[PDB]
C-alpha cells in the first residue's frame, strides 16, 4: 500500500488511475511541474501519427513498442520516469487516453484547481483562488463587448418560457 | 479510517478510505449520519475501496461522505438486561423504553465450538409437555423446527414453552423476531407482557427479544439472527445455559441472505439461493450446539418456503433439524390444546439406545398405535363402528384417552382453556402412557383425560369425570 | 486499460519505474478479496496448483494464474484478513501430511488434527494431487468383503477398492448405515492383515461438528477408530475446506494402498462437497451447467473416485474401497451427482427409505441395490445361502407385488410371501449389530431352507438370537469349522440344520 | 515456435508465444513437461498469446515457463500393431507392454471425407438380438447411437454386442474408451487378454484399445474422439478394414467439450452445453464414414445425460444416426434385458424391401400393438383394464408377452442373473413374434415368455412351468 | 430465380431448427447476445423474411412463384420451442405428422388433426 494522493482533479477513476498514481507520484518528489510539462510536451509529440501512430499500430507489438515510443522518451529527451508509465500505457492502451488524462492531470498550475462559470453565466475561464465569484464579478466586469453565445443567454429561457409556463 | 463514498447503490456503499480497510465484517458508522448507520464491511474491493452493506436505510448521503469504521464488526449489547427488553438489531431499544444497560458487547458474529469442547452425546431437552416430549423428546441444545398453522397460540404454545421448561429448569430464551412484521412482534409484545411472561416490573422476562422486521436490510434483519445468537452465547456460555433460542423465521433470514447476494454482485445459487446458503446455514448452526456450558436449544420458526420444504434450504435445514415439531390444526380442531401432529412431530433423537428405551417404546408402540387407531379412523369411518372388534374399540377409546391425555391444560390460557396448565415430570410421563395403552383405567371417562397435567392428575380429573 | 491495479500501488510505483520490488513472484500482496477468492496481485513466479498460505498464515491454493493476479482460493475467511495482503507461497501444491498414526485420530482436512491430541504424528505428506492409478495397476477385486450387516454384504457382496454408493436420502441414521459398516471391521481389524483389514477413512464432508461428536464418539466407544482416521471437513467448514477433505482422503487411501494395504475410504458426503464445489466455481463466476452444477464435478467425482481401486501386487494389490455417499433428496438423481456417481460407482446401495421409517433397519432398496460386480465379492459360503436368497427374493418381491389380492395363491407363493417375510426379520439385524459372516450365512440358511417358515415373522429374529446365542455357546465349533471352510460344508448344513432343530427345538419347538 | 506461459487459469494455459504462431490446434510441448504435455491451441488470443488446453495436469508450472510447438497438432503413432495394444489419446500405451511401433503418425484430425467416396448403401447386419434386430438390426458400416443403460444394461449390451460380433464379423474393432471407467476396461483387458481376441502373440487382434479415460483433463478427453477418429478411418481406409467402433460414452466427450468452452472464456450454450457442440459432433460425425474403402460402422455409446435425450445435445445427435438403439431404463427398471424404448430403436432402414417384409410387417405390428398397449397402461392405471375390451387386454398381455419375449438374457450375465446365454437368429425371431401375433400361445404365461433365446425355449419353459 | 422467371418453385427447407442452431451460435460466438433457449430472436426475422422471401406473383412476374415447404422437425413435438412457436406465428400452416401412427405402420403416419393448411383450401382441385 501507499500514499494516496487524490489532488482535485482526480478523475475519479477512470483511467487516469495512473494519473491518481501519479498524482501522488507528482506529489513524491513534487515533479509536478515538471512532469506536468514533460506530459504536455510529449502530449503531441506522440499523439501525431509521426511513429507514433504507426506505433499506435496495433501491428507493431509490444514487442518493440517496448522499444520505441518507450525508447522515445529514449527517442525524445523526457522520461525521469515518465517513460515508464508510458510503457505501462503501452499496454494497458491508455496513450490513446492520456490527453485527457494529462488534463485531469494538469489543467496547469493552480489551474490544477479551476473552474468555469454557468447557470445564468454566459462565461468561459477558470479560476484559481480561493473564494471566487468576485474574480467572476471581476471577470465580467472587465470587459462589456462580450458575447452570449459564450453561455447564458438569460434570455430565450429564463422566463421567456416562465409566463407561458404558467399558461 | 475514515471513509468516503464513492459509491451508493442501494445499500451497497461502496467506501473508499484512503485510510485502512480493516478486515470484513467491520461495521462502520457513517460520518454525517444521524441515525446509527452501519455498514458492515462486506468486501475489500480492493483499490481502497472497500464493499459496504448498509445495515440501515439510505438518504441524504453525498459522494464522499465521510465514515468512520467502528474498527471491529457490529457489536451490541450482550448480558441479561435483554431479557424482558426488545432490541432491535443494533441492540437498540425497540421495546422504546429507553436503553437498555448493558457493558458487555459482543460482536455478532462467533463461532462454532471448537471440537473438542463438543459435549459429545446430546441428551434430551425435556419439553414436558407430555405429549411433545414424548413424540419429540427435544434435544438440549437441539434445532428444533416448526412447521405449523400460525397464531394458534402458535406464539401461546411458545410463549408456554419458554414458561415450561425454562421457568422450570431454570434456563433462558431468546426471540429473535426476523424480518416479522412489526405488528406481530408488537401482538406478541403484548401477548407476553400479557402473559407476564413478560413483565415489565422485572427484564427477567424469561425472554429476551430481538427484532429485526421486515424492514431493515436483508441482511440486517437476517444479521438479527446473529445478534440473537451473540446474546444466546451469552447466555449459554457466560450464563452457562441452556439458552433457548427461538426464531422466526429462518426462512425470513434466507430469504434475505439469498437477497443481499445479487445485489452483491454474487450468483446466488439454487432458486436463486446464495450459494452460500449452506455456509450461512451452517456456521450460524454450528454455533448453536450444546456446548459444555450449557446448550443452545434452537427452536426455530419454519416458514414453509412454497408450502415445500425440499425447497433445497429446508432441505438442508432438516440436516440441523433432530426434532421436528409439526404442529396439527387437526388436532387443536379436535380441541386437543397441545394441538401438536404428533405422529410427525418427532425427533431423530428418538432411540431406545438412546431416550431410554423403555420411553422409546412406548413411545413405538405409541406411535404405532396411535397410527393403527388413525388407521381405525378410516376404516371405522366408513364401516361405523362394531362391525370391529372391541379390541379396537378398546384401543380407540384408549387411544383417545391417550389423545385426550395428550390435552394439556394451559396456564395463562385460563381465558380460552378455563383451566389452567400442568406440568409433567417425565417419568410419570412415560409410565403415563404406558398405563393408558396398558389400559388400567378402563372405566373413567376420556374427557377427564382431556386437559390433563401429569398423569396422577389425569387420574384424578379421571375420578372427577368418574364422578 | 481496465484490468485493474491501474489505480492501486501497483503501477503506483511503476510509473515511477516498479521501484522496490520483492516478489509478486513468491508472494502477492491481496488485490482485492472477496469471496475468499484473493486476488492477488503477483506471486508470479508461482508454480501451478501451488498450495499458498496467507499472511493470516490460512491456506489458499493458487488455481488461476491470471497474467496479472493469482486468482486464489482461499481456504479460509477474509473476515480474519484484509487487502493487499501478503501471501505467501508455500512453494507448494497442495499435499497433505499423510500418516497411519492418523489411524487412532480425528483430523482436519488440512491434516491438522481436530482430534486435539496435539500434531499428527504423520510424517509424511503427500499429494492430495496424486494421481489415479493405471489400468494394468488396477486388477480385479477377488476379494469378498463386509459390513456385518449381512443385507447388505450378502446382497450386496462386497469387494475392496470397490466404489460403491451408499444413496438413500435423510438421516435413518444414514450415518447409522455407515456405523455400523464400520464397526463390523474392527473384527477384522481385530482379524488380521492389511487385506484383512480396511482402515477406515472418513472424510466426513459438511457434516456438522455435532453429528461427529457424537459420532467420533460411537468409534471411540467401537475404538476401531484405532485404525481410523476420520477426516472431518464438518458443515462450518470453508469450503475450499469441505471440498478438500475428499482430495485429501484421496491421497491418504492411495497410501494405504499404495502401503499394500487395503483400505476403505468412506466419501461421506459427496453431496456436500458438490454443493460447495459448484457454489466454489460459481464464486469464481466460473459456471454451474447443467442443474446449476458445472461439469467437471463429474470429473471431479471422477478424479476423485479412480483413485480408489484393487491393484494388483505390483501395486501392492492395495486397495481403496470407497463408499461414497450421497443422501438422495427423494431419489433424485437425474441430479447431476447422482447420474455421475452411479456410472462410476461399481454399484449402488440404494435404500427404501420410508421402509426404514416404517421402520425397517435394514431398509434397502435392494431392487435398486446393486453390485453389477457381483460374484468376484462373494464367498461360496454366502453363495450358497445367499445366491438363492436374493433370487428367492427376486421372487418374493415379485410376489410382493401382487400383494392386492394376497396370499390366497399357492402356496408356493403364499409361502414366498411369508418366508418373504421371514427373509426379512433376517434381514432386519439391528443397528449396532454388526455379525461376522459365518454366522449370518447359518442364520439365513435356516429360513432358506424353509426352517423358519413355521414361526411368525417376529420370532424369527428372536429365534435368531436365541439362535445365535445357542450357537455362539455351542456351535461356536461349527463356527469354527465354518470360518475356516469359507464354504458351507454338507456336513456343517447337515450339522447346522441339526443344530437348528435342536436350537429350534430350544426356541420353543 | 515456443511459447512462455503466461497464464494457466485451469488447465487453460495460455500461452504467449514470442516468435510465430502456427495455426491453431498446434500442439505444444511444455518443456520441462517430459510427461508429454500437449498444450493445444485453441485461439490466437492476439498478440502471439493463444490459448491452449493443457490435456494433462498442471503443476509446479510457473506463468513464464517455456512450452514448444511440435510444429503441428497432436500426431500420434498409427499403425495395426495397436489391434491388442491400448493406447492413450497421445498414442501411447496404455497397454504398458512397454510402447508399441507403428511408424506412421497421424494428427488426429482427419477430415469429412467427400461425399461421394461414400458406399452409399449400408445393409442389414445383425446382432442376434431379437429386439434389435427386431426394432434396429445392424446394417453395414453405420453408426448406431447407443442409449440408456448402466451397464446394468447398457454398458452390458455393448459389450455384448462385442461379444458376437468381432469374432463373428471379423469385426475390426476400434475400441475407445471414452472418458473411459478405466476399472472396466481393467477388467476387460484381461478379458480381451482372456478371450484371446486380444491374442498377445500377436498384436493383431480384432481390435485396437485406445481407452480416454475420465482422468484425463477435459482436453486431453475431447481430443481422443478425433483421435480414435483417426486411426478408424486409417484402419477403414488405410488398412482396408471393416470397423466398428466402439465409443463409451461419447457423452463424455461432450460433457468435457461443454466444460472446455466455459473454461475457453467462451459461451456454452443453453444448458451449459456450447455453441459448437454440434459443429464439432457434426464434423466428428462427418469424419466418420463407410467410404467404400471399408467401414466405419460405429457402435456409439451415448450416455444420454441425466438420461434426457430431450436434451438438445442427444437432440443433435440423433441427426447423426442411422440407426438407434434407444434403451428403455423405464423398461430396466422392470428388470428387463434387453430393455428399449422401442419407439425410436431404429435402423433408418427399416423397410420391408430393405430387411424382409415379414420382419417389416410384423414389426409395424408389433409397434403398432405395443404402442396401442402404450396408450392402454395409462388408462388402465387410470382404471382398470377390465372396462378395456378384453381383447385389448389379451394384447395387452401379449405385449408383455413380446415384452417378455423380447427378454434375451447373456451369458456373461448368467453369471449375473443365474441366468443363461440367448442369441437368436432372426427367423426364428420373426416367427417368434409373429406367433405371439397369432396368439394360440396365448394361455401361457409372461414368465415363459421372459429372458429367453428362441420362443420354443420359451414353449419349453411354459411347459415346464406347469 | 426460377419463380421470378415464373415458375414455380419448390424449396424444402430441412431444417430451419438446424439453421437456427447455427445462427444462434455464429451469433453467441459474436458474443451478440441470445434470446430465449439461448436463440437470439431475429432468426426469426431472418427466416421470416426468408420465407417472406417465398410467394405467388402475378404475370408481369411470370404468375411467379416459389413455395416454400419449410420443414421444422419437432423434438418431442415442442411447438412451444421457440422456433416452433416462431414458424408457427410465421406460417400458413403446418403439416403435425405423429410417431405414433407411423408405429401402427400407419403411413402416412399424420397427425391431422393438426395438419392444416386453411389457405390451401381454395389452391386444390374440383374433382378432390
Amino acid at each position: 500500500f501507499a500514499k494516496l494522493v487524490r489532488p482535485p482533479v482526480q478523475i475519479y477513476g477512470i483511467e487516469g488511475r495512473y494519473a491518481t498514481a501519479l498524482y501522488s507520484a507528482a506529489s513524491k518528489q513534487n515533479k509536478l511541474e515538471q512532469v506536468e510539462k514533460e506530459l504536455l510536451r510529449v502530449g503531441q509529440i506522440l499523439k501525431e501519427p509521426k511513429m507514433a501512430a504507426s506505433l499506435l499500430n496495433p501491428y507493431v507489438k509490444r514487442s518493440v513498442k517496448v522499444k520505441s515510443l518507450s525508447d522515445m522518451t529514449a527517442k525524445e529527451k523526457f522520461s525521469p520516469l515518465t517513460s515508464n508509465l508510458i510503457n505501462l500505457l503501452a499496454e494497458n492502451g491508455r496513450l490513446t487516453n492520456t490527453p485527457a488524462v494529462i488534463s485531469a492531470f494538469s489543467t496547469m498550475m493552480s489551474v490544477h484547481r479551476g473552474e468555469v462559470p454557468c447557470t445564468v453565466t454566459t462565461a468561459s475561464a477558470l479560476d484559481e483562488t480561493t473564494l471566487t465569484e468576485l474574480k467572476t464579478v471581476l471577470k465580467s466586469f472587465l470587459s462589456k463587448g462580450q458575447v452570449l453565445k459564450l453561455e447564458v443567454k438569460i434570455d430565450p429561457s429564463i422566463m421567456g418560457g416562465m409566463i407561458v409556463r404558467i399558461g | 479510517t475514515t471513509g468516503r463514498i464513492v459509491a451508493v447503490i442501494g445499500a451497497v456503499v461502496d467506501v473508499q478510505f484512503d485510510e485502512g480497510l480493516p478486515p470484513i465484517l467491520n461495521a462502520l458508522e457513517v460520518q454525517g449520519r444521524e441515525t446509527r448507520l452501519v455498514l458492515e464491511v462486506a468486501q475489500h474491493l480492493g483499490e481502497s475501496t472497500v464493499r459496504t452493506i448498509a445495515m440501515d436505510g439510505t438518504e441524504g448521503l453525498v459522494r464522499g461522505q465521510k465514515v468512520l469504521d467502528s474498527g471491529a464488526p457490529i457489536r451490541i449489547p450482550v448480558g441479561p438486561e435483554t431479557l424482558g427488553r426488545i432490541m432491535n438489531v443494533i441492540g437498540e431499544p425497540i421495546d422504546e423504553r429507553g436503553p437498555i444497560k448493558t457493558k458487555q458487547f459482543a460482536a455478532i458474529h462467533a463461532e462454532a465450538p471448537e471440537f473438542v469442547e463438543m459435549s459429545v452425546e446430546q441428551e434430551i431437552l425435556v419439553t414436558g409437555i407430555k405429549v411433545v416430549d414424548l413424540l419429540a423428546p427435544y434435544a438440549k441444545g437441539g434445532k428444533i423446527g416448526l412447521f405449523g398453522g400460525a397464531g394458534v397460540g402458535k406464539t401461546v404454545l411458545i410463549m408456554e414453552l419458554i414458561n415450561n421448561v425454562a421457568k422450570a429448569h431454570g434456563g433462558y430464551s431468546v426471540f429473535a423476531g426476523v424480518g416479522e412484521r412489526t405488528r406481530e412482534g408488537n401482538d406478541l409484545y403484548h401477548e407476553m407482557i400479557e402473559s407476564g411472561v413478560i413483565n415489565l416490573k422485572d427484564a427477567t422476562s424469561k425472554v429476551a427479544l430481538v427484532y429485526g422486521q421486515m424492514n431493515e436490510p436483508p441482511g440486517a434483519r437476517a444479521r438479527v439472527a446473529l445478534t440473537g445468537l451473540t446474546v444466546a452465547e451469552y447466555f449459554r456460555d457466560q450464563e452457562g445455559q441452556d439458552v433457548l433460542l427461538f426464531i422466526d423465521n429462518i426462512f425470513r433470514f434466507t430469504q434475505a441472505g439469498s437477497e443481499v447476494s445479487a445485489l452483491l454482485g454474487r450468483i446466488p445459487s439454487a432458486v436463486g439461493y446464495q450459494p452460500t446458503l449452506a455456509t450461512d446455514m451452517g456456521t450460524m448452526q454450528e454455533r448453536i450446539t450444546t456446548t459444555k456450558k450449557g446448550s443452545i436449544t434452537s427452536v426455530q420458526a419454519i416458514y414453509v418456503p412454497a408450502d415445500d420444504l425440499t425447497d433445497p434450504a429446508p432441505a438442508t435445514t432438516f440436516a440441523h433439524l433432530d426434532a421436528t415439531t409439526v404442529l396439527s390444526r387437526a388436532i387443536a380442531e379436535l380441541g386437543i390444546y397441545p394441538a401438536v401432529d404428533p405422529l410427525d412431530s418427532t425427533s431423530r433423537i428418538m432411540d431406545p439406545n438412546i431416550v431410554g428405551s423403555e420411553h422409546y417404546d412406548v413411545a413405538r408402540g405409541v406411535q404405532k398405535i396411535l397410527q393403527d387407531y388413525k388407521s381405525l379412523q378410516d376404516i371405522i369411518a366408513i364401516l361405523g363402528m362394531d362391525e370391529l372388534s372391541e379390541e379396537d374399540k378398546l384401543t380407540v377409546s384408549r387411544a383417545r384417552k391417550i389423545q385426550r391425555f395428550l390435552s394439556q391444560p394451559f396456564q395463562v390460557a385460563e381465558v380460552f382453556t378455563g383451566h389452567l396448565g400442568k406440568l409433567v415430570p417425565l417419568k410419570e410421563t412415560i409410565k403415563g402412557f404406558q398405563q393408558i395403552l396398558a389400559g388400567e383405567y378402563d372405566h373413567l371417562p376420556e374427557q377427564a383425560f382431556y386437559m390433563v397435567g401429569p398423569i396422577e392428575e389425569a387420574v384424578a380429573k379421571a375420578d372427577k369425570l368418574a364422578e | 486499460k481496465t484490468g485493474t491495479a491501474e489505480v492501486s500501488s501497483i503501477l503506483e510505483e511503476r510509473i515511477l519505474g516498479a521501484d522496490t520490488s520483492v516478489d509478486l513472484e513468491e508472494t502477492g500482496r491481496v488485490l482485492s478479496i472477496g469471496d475468499g477468492i484473493a486476488r492477488v496481485h503477483g506471486l508470479r513466479n508461482v508454480q501451478a496448483e501451488e498450495m499458498v498460505e496467507f499472511s493470516s498464515g490460512l491456506k489458499g491454493m493458487s488455481l488461476n494464474l491470471e497474467p496479472d493476479n493469482v486468482g486464489v482460493v482461499v481456504f479460509g475467511n477474509d473476515k480474519l484478513i484484509k487487502e493487499g495482503d501478503i501471501v505467501k507461497r508455500t512453494g507448494a501444491i497442495v499435499d497433505v501430511p499423510v500418516g497411519e498414526e492418523l489411524l487412532g485420530r480425528v483430523v482436519d482436512a488440512l491434516g491438522n488434527a481436530i482430534d486435539g491430541k496435539g500434531p499428527i504424528g504423520s510424517k509424511a505428506r503427500r499429494r492430495v494431487g496424486l494421481k489415479a492409478p493405471g489400468i494394468i495397476p488396477r486388477i480385479s477385486v477377488r476379494e469378498p468383503m463386509q459390513t456385518g450387516i449381512k443385507a447388505v454384504d450378502s446382497l450386496v457382496p462386497i469387494g475392496r477398492g470397490q466404489r460403491e454408493l451408499i444413496i438413500g436420502d435423510r438421516q435413518t441414521g444414514k450415518t447409522s448405515i455407515a456405523i455400523d459398516t464400520i464397526i463390523n471391521q474392527k473384527r477384522f481389524n481385530d482379524g488380521t492383515d492389511e487385506k484383512k483389514k480396511l482402515y477406515c477413512i472418513y472424510v466426513a464432508i459438511g457434516q456438522k461438528r455435532s453429528t461427529v461428536a457424537q459420532l467420533v464418539k460411537r468409534l471411540t466407544d467401537a475404538d476401531a477408530m484405532k485404525y481410523t482416521i476420520v477426516v472431518s471437513a464438518t458443515a462450518s467448514d470453508a469450503a475450499p475446506l469441505q471440498y478438500l477433505a475428499p482430495y485429501s482422503g484421496c491421497s491418504m487411501g492411495e497410501y494405504f494402498r499404495d502401503n499394500g494395504k487395503h483400505a476403505l475410504i468412506i466419501y461421506d458426503d459427496l453431496s456436500k462437497q458438490a454443493v460447495a464445489y459448484r457454489q466454489m466455481s460459481l464464486l469464481l463466476r466460473r459456471p454451474p451447467g447443467r442443474e446449476a452444477y458445472p461439469g467437471d464435478v463429474f470429473y471431479l467425482h471422477s478424479r476423485l473416485l479412480e483413485r480408489a481401486a484393487k491393484m494388483n501386487d505390483a501395486f501392492g494389490g492395495g486397495s481403496l474401497t470407497a463408499l461414497p455417499v450421497i443422501e438422495t433428496q427423494a431419489g433424485d438423481v437425474s441430479a447431476y451427482i447422482p447420474t455421475n456417481v452411479i456410472s462410476i460407482t461399481d454399484g449402488q446401495i440404494f435404500l427404501e427409505t420410508e421402509l426404514f421409517y416404517k421402520g425397517i433397519r435394514p431398509a434397502i432398496n435392494v431392487g435398486l441395490s446393486v453390485s453389477r460386480v457381483g460374484s468376484a465379492a462373494q464367498t461360496r459360503a454366502m453363495k450358497q445361502v445367499a445366491g438363492t436368497m436374493k433370487l428367492e427374493l427376486a421372487q418374493y418381491r415379485e410376489v410382493a407385488a401382487f400383494a392386492q389380492f394376497g396370499s390366497d395363491l399357492d402356496a408356493a407363493t403364499q409361502q414366498l410371501l411369508s418366508r418373504g417375510v421371514r427373509l426379512t426379520e433376517l434381514l432386519k439385524q439391528g443397528q449396532y449389530s454388526p455379525m461376522a459372516i459365518e454366522e449370518q450365512v447359518a442364520v439365513i440358511y435356516a429360513g432358506v431352507r424353509g426352517y423358519l417358515d413355521k414361526l411368525e415373522p417376529s420370532k424369527i429374529t428372536k429365534f435368531e438370537n436365541a439362535f445365535l446365542s445357542h450357537v455362539i455357546s455351542q456351535h461356536q465349533a461349527l463356527l469354527g469349522k465354518i470360518r475356516t471352510d469359507g464354504k458351507i460344508s454338507e456336513e456343517s448344513d447337515a450339522k447346522l440344520k441339526e443344530i437348528v432343530t435342536n436350537f429350534l427345538a430350544g426356541f420353543e419347538a
